[PDB]
């Protein structure tokens, strides 16, 4: 019958590992590079719009930068439409726990949970992994700003920076070379674009190619506040920083 | 909807995707777990391909399912989550039935079966994970150790580790454990298992994470520092030679 | 050839055979020789029983399915209880909800579509068991040859197993006269006994080693084994 | 019904039950305890439906716990709260519902504050200085109206419920057999041990 | 409304013996205040020296019987026509009953 | 990886292949059809060819009545023409029943279209090898000829051929109307609509045809019928006393 | 490519499916059937091939009845036969539950059609391997159907299928000729049993046994039922003499 | 029976890509060429109707296709693919919105539904991607005119003007030298209808052309009267007479 | 592939037949039946000296009167370990008396076929056969002291001396001289872990074999080490002796 024609998506290879994982992964090597560096007073997320066009409209656009919570968000490498269809989850995963304790979900539970689904993907169903890698951005007042990580495979873990997507080796290297401790978030904002600047496979990193977002304490408030910087505030962001 | 058997037997008698699931083990950073006359210690070893990661929130190695017992494993990571979850709700769910906390024995014959079944079910690949659960019975002294792998199969020992290089530091602890005389202090006891793992981790105080369990509910992970000490106090023992 | 055609049930060859049935058949082929005859009055089955060592016991060939219907297997032990198991139930719904004896011929035709229907849907398996069925109804008594293909046939005796064929061609002799052996089970037993031994070659039909069964006219059906059919050795 | 009463001071909440467990005709025990501890810091009173009461009080705990074990924190007061609410919100309109009431005492380490809560079999979910479920409210919410300052520490609040259970001593038309009385603060809980004559 | 059940009267009885046993019964079968038959066999001969009657609502009575005597012929298929003794049917008359506690 | 050929993924070339083997399959029947549109009636012409003498003639047809005003005409295997007409006939009664009104030829002919599209999209389920011409006269559209194929595809036309020889009876169409410069047969009588459409049929086949060769269905207002072997003659011998 | 025989469902490149074509391969290699449409029924009859004197003889019937008035006989695979039958019993008791009439030959023909053109649907189910010969006479007189395991079926005036198909359909094409007025349930019988004498050369090896069953609405009242007795025996003599 | 398809038809290549999505992307390069162009106010959709035969009714076919009284939509690549898409595209305009909110659904929610169902396609058991590219466009109170591109693997794109089929490359250059963020809608017709000549080799009129725009409100096209917030769909397909009367002063 | 209940030309069940080598591979297991009981005997086999040996449990009680030994892929047995209790003792809540031991196998066998992908009989949902044998050992009113050999086959046997895994064929080579119909259970233990010592690898001691029987006064019990050890030795002495 159908046995036939069946991938089976979900097998151990003799060295014991994970066939779509490692493909998947292999297709997120080529999507956009994206970035999350975490200072003491905030985190950044900055990603490269892969594919673009003078006709492509920018105000509207939005493809690798969205927000899941009022106080979380994240940045995606890979298959969109994968994508979405995780974030859709997750957004509602959030609301739910507001409705059942009434407290903002914490960071790392709604990360577990993501990665929770993907694992999922591979384990059983003989369905196709989510092409797809996460950078998380949150804060909450049990471990304050929070920098996490996902992929096909359904594995998280925590970082200072990181970076997803395109020439990761190379980006890592630069972070790892410049990036410290006691960073403060326009530091960050500024070792980002750096980075995305000497990786970019383009000839110049230009605003029209770029998606940005912050999450800094407001300091004339108390409270944590998020932004997705619009055209114009990262082509302003990208003279000052010195790449004009 | 999905059914396909995935496990299946080979000419030879063999069922690869079970044995597949070993070779994810043996890829998983160390582990290990050695009891003291009145105590038990698990280790786990950091890898380092990457290293400029965030230590506070990055999920540790070893896990508590109750308050008196605790697991550690080797292999894929997303797997293993599945399985703590598993056995942190069957702990809850015994205790509210029998009203009386999980024997060691009982939690690990639970995993274990949890594995097993994932060997003949149809849709499903085994769990690339392999545990060691350690703890204390409820109102009992006596320190106990388990080990638990993909084809469902368990088993205690008086210490023993999964993992990569795992051959090599059950050897050191073949030719360093005295099951006449298990390590009689907390202290002793942790020292023989970061010496066990110095064998693999190849210096790295950041990169051995210690966990200590004793009778009631009395679970500690130690610092860099407690631990970093440890690792002074036995590079010492061999210089001095 | 072959090779691309018999990977299950779903699938014909390019010359109309359906192998996973004839592989089926073959299972049948390789079990103990069991012998089926009957008479006006009463209708016997004779096995001959396999062991493993000596140290094991000798698996049953015979099974009751009723008290007027039995059968002998030949083939995958398993397939023959699910199979007559199958035979008790419909015996019994016959009973229970008509007060009516499952007339024989019918008993077979239940089989026969029982069997069909693991032969042309994907996932299953055709069974890999062969069965002799004999019962007295409101007709009389009656044999029948079940194949796992799903062919059932009604005949005055028959065999099936390793070297049959050679208490088939003894039986296909003797017709007719064993088929006028009526009022005298002794003699068709006998008759059977000297059928199936057709099909020796290793040994000889011991006490631990023979199987008899029997049912007629007024004759409960019943199973002889050891010394029970000592008188027959 | 049974005696089910919670009063919050300055940094405790204090809970107070019945131990009377009478069937019809007979009084089957004099020391029952109908509470539960939720959490080191969170304790749980209930009243109501025979089966139901300990059910529900159980497979709370057990979730309670649950969470604890994943997350190795201690989940506020107020959250805590608010998953029994939902609890009991859905079991009103299933098949055969939870007849269940609680008061709910925790004390939320980091505010650092003692909290009352009071939930009834509805989900109706009301935060109070001091609270009661069944007839017992009936007499204490006026004494309490009365004699209540929210800065009066454990002692005083103690010698409030020995005001209010001396009330229902002498006006309830049963026997409720005394009451248990447990502390929640900063500490934890513990049980006053001694209050058959405080 | 609807009401499944009804009452067909009878009465039996049992009495045991050192090595033998007895059960009655009458053989009237009724509806109110008429007679549906002066001979209707009411206890039954089960096989393995069983002798049983489930008196009250015929159609119930007779549901049972037939139940019970089918649960005994399996018992002999199951364990080589083994004798199921009077304990063991007890046993299981009571499966059979509590089957349909409600 | 050359299993793009044994269900329905796509190929390389963004192709179907069990689309394209449906299509072939269509052929199998080595019958054409055509069908033209009247002043305010449609009519299907089907070659018939039963060469066995064991058959009972009248029993063969590829033309269906799915309602009182839908006709269908099939190419391709019976077994699938029936499996079709069978769903058609369902979805016709069904749509009368809940919407109140005769389900229209074009709407009848989209859903099924719809249902082919599916079996394009689905792994399990195999495109039907057969293309099905729907004709009647729409209460709202006049005479209309709506025809769907194993793609999923469909579109309605002025008039219509289909079979082996497809492409000869569309082109001599094509002309007549390329000359008429009007969308259908300027024909009030249906009786003369089938003739001049039996007509086309041989000049551009080249065959003369007898009345056991064709096969005719028409669609009036609130009707749509078949013609006996008669009713052809009658119509064959029609034709020719013209020539 | 190849390869277009494995599966059930699949179209070959020519337009075929070669899993029913293999089919039509295990009706060919069976037993030789056939049916006759008299002017007030039809007739059935089949070869019953003598496999062995330990056959009871008579006792192997073969022919099947749907409802009481519809008669059944097929080549191939028996069991596939029944199986089909089944269906047709529960597709006629269905039809007739809800429209009260028993079940008119030409709609039961559609029933049989579609359930078989089913099983060419799906790579999950086998083609039957059985051609069947069935009719009756409803309230339109008499009904000849043969339906091949492609789930094709036409109307006939004499039809036959199996191993002597060929000397059967020439036989039959004869009576055809000689007899433009048609044919009576009488003499339908036996020319019947001489086509299956005749038919039984390609296949003269083992010695068979004659089947014969007839709706008639004068001989059976609009009933299926079988030839049997003196009318049976009559017909086999009229079928020997002719064979010499 | 039973669909026993239960596992994904669509899976990564040791290379990382996904076949069924490339060849689907395949599907829609051969397919006829389509575009859109966004106006200050209005937004244009056009692509060719490559009649089938000569005696097929090219009215009776569709390629531009009314979502919402607002929005439209139009392809490249298996005309039925879409023609299912657009069905279900209307559906869940309405039991995924209009009857939450009774409001029809602003552009970029819509596409982002549709988007979402061709997703599915390329992850559920038993399925093929869809062989087609939309070129969606609408308007809606808070978010004014747009314009978005649907790719088979559920990808989507906001554009000032694009093209997509045959033709792409081509008129996607002959576009992004036309275009500037001042066109008037009459402007982008005209754009249109020039950039669309290049990829048609026959006949070019309002008959082998079809072409909507989403603009102004249309009263006149509601139907009924008496419901002042009720002004009128935006959405409206030109016709052939107004088509060539353009190609006129083309 | 091909279908988990695919037939070989040659009439048997590729996977049962697969599932028969994964046994081979086994730990010895040995079962001797006497008229003063049955006699289970296996063979430990730790993979290494930090293995704790006596939570190595390949011999299991059913019931009181009803205990068994595992051979092949252990862990396959715990829930047809759990069937097997269960039945037995719903049996006896069900008719008031215990299992016959051959039911009880018979129970156990049944649930042996009941694997594929979707096999046309009922709803057969595991997707491989079990990859381990069983010597059930027990004994009833009605049969005596049994010993029963069941396989992943479906198909049970009944021995008077039955070999199971790694040494079988040599050891059942053994036990077909060495068996008799008057054996004695003391008899019977020294012969069991007699074979035992030949078969294995390891040098028979009480930490790397184990014993147990079932006896119709005392029911299964497992022979402690101390115990076991004892009769290790009454062996050396008795061997050495000749």
């Amino acid at each position: 019958g159908s046995r036939r024609y069946d991938s089976r998506t979900t097998i151990f290879s003799p060295e014991g590992r994970l066939y779509q994982v490692e493909y998947a992964l292999e297709s997120i090597s080529h999507a956009g590079t994206a970035i999350g560096i975490m200072a003491s007073d905030g985190i950044v997320l900055a990603a490269e719009r892969k594919v673009t066009s003078t006709l492509l409209e920018q105000d509207t656009s939005t493809e690798k930068l969205y927000k899941l919570n009022d106080k979380i968000a994240v940045a995606v490498a890979g298959l969109t439409a994968d994508a979405e269809i995780l974030i859709n989850t997750a957004r509602i995963h959030a609301q739910n726990y507001l409705k059942t304790y009434n407290e903002d979900i914490p960071v790392e539970i709604l990360v577990r949970r993501l990665s929770d689904i993907k694992q999922g993907y591979t384990q059983h169903g003989g369905l196709r992994p989510f092409g797809v890698s996460f950078i998380y951005a949150g804060y909450d007042d049990r471990y304050g700003y929070q920098l996490y990580t996902s992929n096909p495979s359904g594995n998280y873990t925590g970082w200072k920076a990181i970076s997803v997507g395109a020439n990761t080796s190379a980006a890592q290297t630069l972070l790892q070379m410049d990036y410290k401790d006691d960073m403060k978030v326009d530091d960050a904002i500024e070792l980002a674009l750096k980075t995305l600047s000497k990786t970019t496979d383009s000839s110049a990193l230009t605003y029209d190619r770029l998606e940005f977002a912050t999450i800094r304490k407001g300091a004339n408030d108390g409270e944590v506040y998020q932004k997705i910087f619009k055209p114009q505030e990262i082509k302003d962001i990208l003279v000052k920083t010195g790449i004009t | 909807g999905y059914d396909r058997a995935l496990s299946i037997f080979s000419p030879d008698g063999h069922i690869f995707q079970v044995e597949y699931a070993l070779e994810a083990v043996k890829r998983g950073t160390c582990a290990v777990g050695v009891k003291g006359k009145n105590c038990v210690v698990l280790g786990c070893e950091r890898r380092s391909t990457l290293k400029l990661q965030d230590t506070r929130i990055t999920p540790s190695k070893v896990s508590k399912i109750d308050s008196h017992v605790v697991l550690s494993f080797s292999g894929l990571n997303a797997d293993s989550r599945i399985l703590i979850e598993k056995a942190r709700v069957e702990a809850q769910s015994h205790r509210l039935t029998l009203e009386d906390p999980v024997t060691v024995e009982y939690l690990t014959r639970y995993v274990a079966g949890v594995q097993q079944r994932y060997t003949q079910s149809g849709g499903v690949r085994p769990f690339g994970v392999s545990t060691l659960i350690a703890g204390f019975d409820p109102r009992d002294d006596e320190p106990k150790l388990y080990q638990t792998e993909p084809s469902g199969i368990y088993s205690s020992w008086s210490a023993q580790t999964i993992g990569r290089n795992s051959k090599t530091v059950r050897e050191f602890l073949e030719k360093n454990y005295d099951r006449k005389e298990p390590p009689a202090t907390v202290e002793e006891c942790v020292k023989l298992t970061v010496r066990s793992l110095l064998e693999v981790v190849q210096t790295g105080a950041k990169n051995i994470e210690i966990t200590v369990v004793k009778p009631d509910s009395d679970i500690v992970a130690l610092s860099s520092e407690e631990i970093n000490q440890y690792v002074t106090q036995i590079e010492q023992e061999k210089q001095e030679q | 050839f072959r090779n691309n055609y018999d990977g299950d049930t779903v699938t014909f060859s390019p010359t109309g055979r359906l192998f996973q049935v004839e592989y089926a058949l073959e299972a049948i082929k390789q079990g103990s020789v069991t012998v089926g005859l009957r008479s006006n009055t009463h209708a016997v089955l004779v096995a001959l029983k396999r062991n493993a060592d000596e140290l094991s016991s000798y698996q049953k060939k015979i099974i009751k399915c009723d008290e007027h219907m039995g059968l002998s297997l030949a083939g995958l032990a398993p397939d023959a209880r699910v199979l007559s198991n199958y035979l008790r139930q419909q015996c019994n719904y016959s009973s229970l909800v008509f007060n009516r004896k499952l007339a024989v011929e019918r008993a077979g035709h239940l089989l026969c579509d029982k069997a069909q229907k693991n032969t042309q849907s994907y996932g299953g398996r055709p069974y890999g068991v062969g069965l002799l069925i004999i019962g007295y109804d409101k007709s009389g008594a009656h044999l029948l040859e079940f194949q796992p293909s799903g062919n059932v046939t009604e005949l005055y005796g028959t065999a099936i197993g390793a070297r049959s064929q050679g208490a088939k061609t003894y039986l296909e002799r003797t017709l007719d006269t064993f088929i006028k052996i009526d009022g005298n089970p002794d003699e068709l037993i006998k008759a059977g006994v000297e059928a199936i031994s057709q099909s020796l070659r290793d040994e000889s039909l011991t006490v631990d080693n023979l199987s008899i069964a029997i049912v007629g006219k007024d004759t409960p059906f019943t199973i002889y084994d050891g010394e029970a059919v000592a008188k027959y050795i | 019904m049974d005696i089910i009463l919670g009063i919050r001071v300055q940094d405790s909440v204090i809970l107070a039950s019945s131990k009377a467990v009478t069937r019809g005709i007979s009084v089957l025990k004099d020391s029952d305890d109908k509470t539960r501890q939720l959490s080191p810091h969170t304790l749980m009173s209930f009243a109501g439906e025979a089966g139901d009461t300990v059910q529900f009080a159980e497979y709370i705990q057990a979730n309670i716990q649950l969470y604890s074990i994943r997350e190795d924190y201690e989940l506020s007061p107020q959250a805590v709260s608010s998953f029994v609410r939902q609890e009991l919100a859905k079991s009103i309109r299933s098949r055969r519902p939870y007849q269940v009431n609680v008061l709910i005492g925790g004390y939320d380490k980091k505010k650092n504050k003692p909290e009352l809560y009071q939930i009834d079999y509805l989900g109706t979910k009301v935060e109070l200085p001091y609270g009661a479920h069944g007839y017992s409210g009936f007499y204490t919410f006026s004494l309490l109206d009365h004699h209540y300052r929210p800065d009066m520490t454990t002692e005083e609040g103690l010698d409030l419920l020995k005001l209010c259970v001396q009330e229902l001593e002498k006006r309830m038309p049963m026997d409720f057999k005394g009451v248990i009385v447990k502390i929640v603060d900063k500490d934890g809980i513990r049980q006053v041990d001694d209050f058959q004559a405080q | 409304q609807f009401n499944p059940y009804g009452d067909n009267g009878g009465t039996i009885l049992g009495i045991a013996g050192e090595d033998f046993a007895v059960l009655a019964g009458d053989t009237r079968n009724i509806t109110d205040y008429s007679i549906n038959s002066r001979y209707e066999p009411k206890v039954f001969d089960c096989g393995d020296n069983i002798v049983m009657s489930a008196n009250g609502f015929a159609a119930d009575g007779d549901a049972l019987v037939k139940r019970f005597k089918n649960s005994v012929k399996w018992y002999h298929f199951d364990h080589n026509d083994k004798k199921l003794s009077i304990n063991s049917a007890a046993r299981n008359i009571q499966h059979l009953l509590y089957g349909k506690r409600f | 990886a050359g299993y793009d050929r044994h269900i329905t993924i796509f190929s390389p070339e963004g192709r179907l292949y069990q689309v394209e083997y449906a299509f072939k399959a269509t052929n199998q029947t080595n019958i054409n059809s055509l069908a033209v549109r009247g002043k305010d009636c449609t009519v299907v012409i089907s070659q018939k060819k039963v060469p066995d003498k064991l058959l009972d003639p009248t029993t063969v047809s590829y033309i269906f009545c799915i309602s009182r005003t839908i006709g269908m005409v099939v190419n391709g295997p019976i077994p699938d023409a029936r499996n079709a007409a069978l769903r058609a006939k369902a979805e016709a009664a069904e749509f009368r029943y809940k919407y109140g009104y005769d389900m229209p030829c074009d709407v009848l002919a989209k859903r099924m279209a719809n249902l082919s599209q599916i079996y394009t999209q689905r792994a399990y389920m195999r495109p039907l090898g057969v293309i099905l011409t729907f004709v009647s006269v729409d209460e709202e559209l006049g005479p209309s000829i709506y025809k769907t194929d194993p793609a999923g595809y469909y579109v309605g036309y002025k008039a219509t051929a289909t079979g082996p020889k497809q492409q000869e009876i569309t082109t001599n169409l094509e002309n007549h109307f390329k000359k008429s410069k009007i969308d259908h047969i300027n024909e009030e009588s249906w009786e003369k609509v089938v003739e001049f459409a039996i007509t086309h049929m041989i000049d551009a086949l080249g065959t003369e045809f007898s009345k056991n060769d064709l096969e005719v269905g028409v669609a009036t207002k609130d009707k749509f019928f078949t013609l006996s072997a008669e009713n052809i003659e009658e119509r064959l011998v029609a034709i020719a006393e013209q020539d | 490519g190849t390869g277009y025989d494995l599966s059930n469902s699949v179209f070959s490149p020519d337009g075929r499916n070669f899993q029913v074509e293999y089919a039509v391969k295990a009706v060919e290699n069976g037993t030789t059937s056939i049916g006759i449409k008299c002017n007030d029924g039809v007739v059935f009859a089949v070869e019953k091939l003598i496999t062995s004197k330990l056959l009871v003889p008579q006792k192997n019937v073969k022919i099947q009845v749907v409802d009481r008035h519809i008669g059944c006989v097929y080549s191939g695979l028996i069991p596939d036969g029944r199986h089909l039958v089944n269906r047709g019993r529960e597709e006629a008791a269905s039809f007739k539950k809800l429209y009260k009439t028993p079940i008119p030959i030409p709609a039961f023909a559609d029933r049989l059609g579609q359930y078989v053109q089913a099983h060419t649907l799906y790579n999950s189910v086998r083609p039957f391997g059985v051609s069947t010969i069935f009719g009756g006479v409803d309230k339109n007189g008499a009904h000849l159907y043969m339906l091949e395991p492609s789930g094709s079926y036409w109307g006939y005036k004499g039809a036959a299928t199996g191993k002597g198909r060929q000397s059967a359909k020439a036989e039959l094409e004869k009576l055809v000729d000689h007899h433009p007025e048609g044919l009576s349930a009488r003499e339908a019988v036996k020319q019947a049993a001489k086509i299956i004498y005749l038919a039984h050369e390609d296949n003269k090896e083992k010695d068979f046994e004659l089947e014969i069953s007839w709706c008639s609405l004068s001989e059976t009242n609009g009933l299926h039922k079988f030839v049997k007795g003196d009318l049976l025996q009559e017909a086999i003599d009229f079928a020997q003499k002719e064979i010499n | 029976m039973t669909d026993r398809y239960s596992f994904s038809l669509t899976t990564f290549s040791p290379s990382g890509k996904l076949g069924q999505i490339d060849y689907a992307l395949t599907a829609v390069k051969q397919g006829v060429t389509s575009l859109g162009i966004k106006a200050t106010n209005g937004v244009v959709i056009a692509t060719e109707k490559k009649s089938s035969s000569p005696l097929a009714m090219s009215e009776t076919l569709s390629k531009v296709s009314l979502l919402t009284p607002d929005i439209g939509a139009v392809y490249s690549g298996m005309g039925p693919d879409y023609r299912v898409l657009v069905d279900k595209s209307r559906k869940v305009a309405h039991t995924s919105y209009k009857r939450i909110y009774g409001e029809y659904p602003p552009t970029k929610l819509l596409v982002s539904e549709v988007a979402k169902i061709m997703q599915e396609a390329t992850q559920s058991g038993g399925v093929r991607p869809f062989g087609v590219s939309l070129l969606i466009a609408g308007h809606d109170e808070f978010n004014g005119f747009s314009l978005y591109q649907v790719d088979p693997s559920g990808s989507y794109f906001p554009w000032k003007a694009t093209a997509i089929g045959k033709g792409s490359v081509a008129a996607k250059t002959f576009l992004e030298k036309r275009w500037n963020d001042e066109l008037e809608l009459e402007d982008a017709i005209h754009i249109a209808l020039l950039t669309l000549k290049e990829s048609v080799e026959g006949e070019f009129n309002g008959d082998t052309i079809e072409l909507a725009i989403i603009g102004d409100e249309n009263p006149d096209l509601l139907g009924y009267t008496g419901i002042p917030t009720d002004k009128g769909p935006r959405f409206r397909k030109l016709t052939s007479q107004e088509i060539n009367d353009r190609l006129e002063a083309l | 592939d091909r279908g988990v209940s695919t037939f070989s030309p040659e009439g048997r069940l590729f996977q049962v037949e697969y599932s028969l080598e994964a046994i081979k591979l086994g730990s010895t297991a040995i079962g001797i039946a006497t008229k003063e009981g049955v006699v289970l005997g296996v063979e430990k086999r730790a993979t290494s000296p930090l293995l704790e040996s006596d939570s190595i449990e390949k011999i299991v009680e059913i019931d009181r009167h009803i205990g068994c030994a595992m051979s092949g892929l252990t862990a396959d047995a715990r829930s047809m370990i759990e069937h097997a209790r269960t039945a037995a003792v719903t049996h006896n809540l069900y008719y008031d008396e215990d299992i016959n031991v051959e039911s009880l196998t018979q129970s156990v066998c049944d649930l042996a076929l009941r694997f594929g992908e979707g096999a046309s009989g009922e709803e057969r949902l595991m997707s491989r056969p079990f990859g381990v044998a069983l010597l059930i050992a027990g004994h009833d009113a009605d049969d005596g002291y049994q010993l029963f050999h069941a396989e992943p086959s479906g198909t049970f046997y009944r021995y008077n001396a039955k070999a199971i895994g790694s040494g079988s064929e040599g050891a059942q080579a053994e036990l077909l001289n060495e068996w008799h119909s008057s054996l004695t259970l003391k008899e019977a233990e020294l012969l069991v872990l007699k074979i035992l010592k030949q078969v294995m690898e390891e040098k028979l001691d009480e930490n790397n074999a184990q014993l147990s029987c079932i006896t119709k006064q005392d029911g299964f019990k497992i022979y402690d080490n101390e115990k076991t050890a004892e009769l290790i030795k009454e062996l050396k002495e008795k061997e050495a002796a000749e």
